[PDB]
């Protein structure tokens, strides 16, 4: 029933002191056996802290925690690259088998310089078109920070129907990627002079175009 | 101790999802096992636990749909979730938990399984259609790719030239399209390459399919 509320986002630079709060009620946090968990990209959670303050085996001692009243705090003393991750508190409530996890915090490590998106726009394959289908694929890479918006156009007018766009995801090189798909019939594809994928990144737009007559 | 979840990666709305946990290096009569899930873009969510004596506790919001049992014999713990909706799509984790009882209650996760993604969808297992991509018609560098179209469930794996080609390969996370099926794309940028050859190798384990699609670099 209870809610453990955390900040949605925290950030800092390498080596900075960063804290994450976990506010509950006297029936959960206030009872003083708070635990903390880290979830790194594409890994199962790992336990960081238990019993408000104890550190799990193998966890670096830049991580510490404490509690005052109905608020528990996790502190990282010197922010490290590997600390970019999601963090969750938890507590029992009224029963040791009724666990409440907190709402979760995403921690980002700042440092990366700004980088614009590379954009590649692929037209539908002949093979797909044979099936009376046309998918245009806009692939977006190597941008930072991880925030782009995508607008599709046919002959300079905006199309919204049958578009699916991903959110940004972290690449192995610590920049971001995203993709967008526009699903058309083969007839709609052929009927237009040109289609465009227009990607905006913090106010600056990179546009790619394909013309059915050339593709 | 490692914990391992087993069960379907895909189930239909209104059906019952049933998972098993094993992979144990200790006795269920010595420790409590919990289930935890995480729906995409949500927080970890407690489902419930079963202690050494077989006593269960459940998330009160979900309890009417949840059943956890065990059999000490096979060192296995079960979870069933009834009347599933898309809200039940999640990565499901088996765990070992500390549960103990001024009158405060102690809880933490000791050990975590690797987790099993389960998707609840009207769509059933569907192998992808693979289409060759070329940016040509949009330059000393051409970008090639493969569209991995209309599959269910995740995941899909893509290599190029059987793993020989890695440099300049970028495979993107999938989109879920209005069809109810997933699509993802893999691209490679080739500095050339007149009679060099480009093949994408797609694997969709759930349908037991591998597809090789040759892709024409000419431009």
């Amino acid at each position: 029933q209870g809610v453990l509320t955390q900040p949605s986002s925290v950030s800092g630079s390498l080596g900075q002191r960063v804290s994450i709060t976990c506010s509950g009620s006297s029936s959960n946090v206030g009872r003083g056996y708070v635990s903390w968990y880290q979830m790194t990209p594409g890994s199962a959670p790992r336990t960081l802290i238990y019993g408000d303050t104890n550190r799990a085996s193998g966890v670096p001692d830049r991580f510490s925690a404490s509690r005052s009243g109905n608020t528990a705090t996790l502190t990282i003393s010197s922010l490290q690259a590997e600390d970019e991750a999601d963090y969750f508190c938890a507590s029992a409530e009224g029963s040791s088998s009724n666990a409440v996890f907190g709402s979760g915090t995403t921690l980002t490590v700042l440092g990366q310089p700004k980088s614009p998106p590379s954009v590649t726009l692929f037209p539908p394959s002949t093979e797909e078109l044979n099936g009376n289908k046309a998918t245009l694929v806009c692939l977006i890479s190597d941008f930072y920070p991880g925030s782009v918006t995508v607008v599709w156009k046919a002959d300079g007018s905006t199309i919204t129907r049958n578009v699916e766009t991903t959110r940004a995801s972290k690449q192995s090189n610590s920049k971001y990627a995203a993709s967008s798909y526009l699903s058309l019939t083969s007839s709609d594809w052929k009927s237009k002079g040109s289609y465009s994928c227009e990607v905006t990144h913090e106010g600056s737009t990179v546009t790619k175009t394909v013309k059915p007559s050339e593709c | 101790v490692q914990l391992r979840e087993s069960g379907p990666s895909l189930v239909q709305p209104s059906q019952t999802l049933s998972l098993t946990c094993t992979a144990s290096g200790f006795s269920l009569s010595d420790k409590a096992v919990g289930w935890v899930r995480q729906a995409p873009g949500k927080a970890l969510e407690w489902l419930g636990s079963i202690d050494t004596g077989g006593s269960t506790g459940y998330n009160p919001g979900l309890k009417s749909r949840l059943s956890i049992t065990k059999d000490n014999s096979k060192s296995q713990v079960s979870l069933s979730v009834s009347s599933v909706t898309t809200e039940d799509s999640a990565t499901y984790y088996c765990t070992t938990v500390h549960q103990e009882t001024i009158h405060s209650y102690e809880f933490h996760v000791d050990a975590w399984g690797r987790g099993l993604l389960v998707t609840v969808s009207s769509a059933s297992t569907t192998a992808p259609k693979v289409y060759p991509l070329s940016s040509c018609c949009g330059s000393s560098t051409v970008t090639l790719g493969c569209l991995v179209s209309s599959y269910m469930p995740e995941p899909v794996t893509v290599t190029w030239n059987s793993g020989a080609l890695k440099s300049g390969v970028h495979t993107f996370p999938a989109v879920l399209q209005s069809s109810g099926l997933y699509s993802l794309s893999s691209m490679v940028t080739v500095p050339g390459s007149g009679t060099q050859t480009f093949t994408c190798n797609v694997a969709h384990p759930a349908s037991s399919t591998k597809v090789d699609k040759a892709v024409d670099p000419r431009c």
